[PDB]
């Protein structure tokens, strides 16, 4: 399963599907695993 | 000419046992069924195997305190689960469990012996134990721009949907069936294709999700704009499909007061066994082969269609409240703990989940 299909990334971040893993690339101003934190 | 469906509805109502409970006991059969594979007991060795295999996030409860391994693949989903566990932990006995926060279940039924993993969705071909999904509090899909921090807060969404339903009484709703979602299962394709062929019959369009790579992911058309669930309520007929597993869409559609068209009968959440075809919603064949006949039927039997929609709305309104979610967590974990055949000891390095 591509974990990005269920939109784990908040605040219009980009989701990258890695080997059975995901990464959220935040818009500037956001941080955290889900880009949920305001920097 | 509708006798066949009419008789099915009469039959289904004759079979129907309404839940009269004021608590989540409506669902106790689901707990009993999901724990049946573990009635011989869950050994320490079995738990070590689940943990070793990284099928989920390892939680422990001792002395009414919650502990967890460091790693959680989806922190917001762990946070949502923790919200409910912490609400009820003052009344929970000592236990430990592995809670899978991925979309897909982890324990196929042919695995012997069965090992215990909690997942939000399964089919009867899995031995995972269902739990109320994280999204009842937080961590559901972050659909930009409508749910920028993730679909959650069921308590608030309930209020918004009931208010929207009041703005769209049945007789004012639009007769074109409606769906807005992404291509998380190809089982959705026939509806989008029917919509493109017959847009007065069905308005079904693919949005994009965060895994989008090309126009293939929307069947060769520009992605549709995302539409808030409260803006679904103006439509009489709302479709629901599986995605990777079951979808969070389903519960919301009932509260519109609209008639839910539920496609397939394999992928479940814990509350689905209490929603009954023809009592609470219209069942649609997995392949959509009877969808046009069903849409003609409801249009020609609008009184019956409204009765079904009202029953489904009332069931979610009365038996899927936030308190039902908390209740189910408490009853599920209390019953599960009875099958641990050993005494749990907190693991070295597991921090406490506060507060
Ligand atoms: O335009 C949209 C698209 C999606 N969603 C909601 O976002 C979640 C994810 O929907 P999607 O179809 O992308 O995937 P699913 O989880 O249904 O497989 C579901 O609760 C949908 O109801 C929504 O409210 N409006
Ligand atoms: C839950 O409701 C059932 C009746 O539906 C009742 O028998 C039971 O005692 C109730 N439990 C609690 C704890 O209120
Ligand atoms: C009902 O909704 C459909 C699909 O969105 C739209 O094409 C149609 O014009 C609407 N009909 C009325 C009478 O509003
Ligand atoms: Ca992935
Ligand atoms: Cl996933």
């Amino acid at each position: 399963v591509n974990e990005c299909v269920s939109n784990p990334c908040q605040n219009d971040a980009t989701c990258l599907d890695q080997i059975g893993e995901f990464q959220c690339i935040c818009m500037p101003g956001y941080e955290g695993v889900h880009c949920e934190v305001n920097t | 000419k509708w006798k066949v469906f009419i008789d099915q509805i009469n039959r289904s109502l004759e079979n129907y046992e309404p839940c009269s409970s004021q608590n989540c006991s409506c669902y106790h059969g689901v707990i009993e069924e999901d724990l049946t594979p573990f009635r011989g007991g869950i050994s320490r060795k079995m738990m070590a195997e689940v943990v070793r295999r990284k099928l989920g996030t390892h939680y422990q409860i001792t002395k009414n305190r919650l502990y967890r391994e460091n790693d959680c693949m989806f922190p917001s989903r762990c946070s949502g689960v923790e919200h409910f566990i912490l609400e009820v932990i003052g009344r929970l006995p000592d236990m430990e469990m592995v809670i899978n926060v991925r979309d897909y279940p982890q324990v196929p039924k042919w695995m012997e012996p069965a090992i215990p993993v909690f997942s939000f969705s399964k089919t009867s071909e899995y031995h995972d134990i269902m739990y109320p999904a994280w999204t009842f509090w937080e961590g559901g899909p972050a659909v930009w721009p409508i749910y920028p921090t993730g679909l959650g807060r069921w308590d608030l969404f309930r209020e918004d949907l009931v208010r929207s339903a009041a703005q769209w009484p049945w007789k004012k709703k639009n007769s074109t069936a409606y769906f807005r979602g992404s291509r998380t299962s190809p089982e959705r394709d026939p509806l989008i294709l029917l919509s493109r062929k017959n847009p007065k019959l069905v308005d079904a369009e693919y949005t994009k999700n965060q895994a989008w790579k090309s126009m293939k992911d929307t069947l060769g058309k520009p992605a549709a704009k995302d539409v808030h669930l409260v803006d679904h309520c103006k439509y009489k007929y709302l479709f629901n499909f599986r995605g990777v597993a079951a979808s969070f869409r389903f519960k919301h559609l009932f509260l519109c007061g609209s008639l839910v068209f539920h496609v397939g009968d394999e992928w479940l959440e814990f509350f689905y066994p209490q929603l009954k075809p023809w009592v609470h919603y219209i069942p649609v064949k997995t392949d959509l082969s009877n969808v046009q006949e069903l849409l003609q039927f409801v249009k020609a039997n609008d009184d019956v269609a409204q009765e079904i929609a009202e029953r489904g709305s009332q069931f979610i309104r009365n038996h899927l409240q936030m308190d039902d979610i908390t209740c189910y967590w408490e009853n599920l974990l209390s019953e599960y703990s009875k099958f641990l055949s050993y005494n749990v000891t907190r693991r070295k390095g597991y921090d406490q989940i506060i507060p």
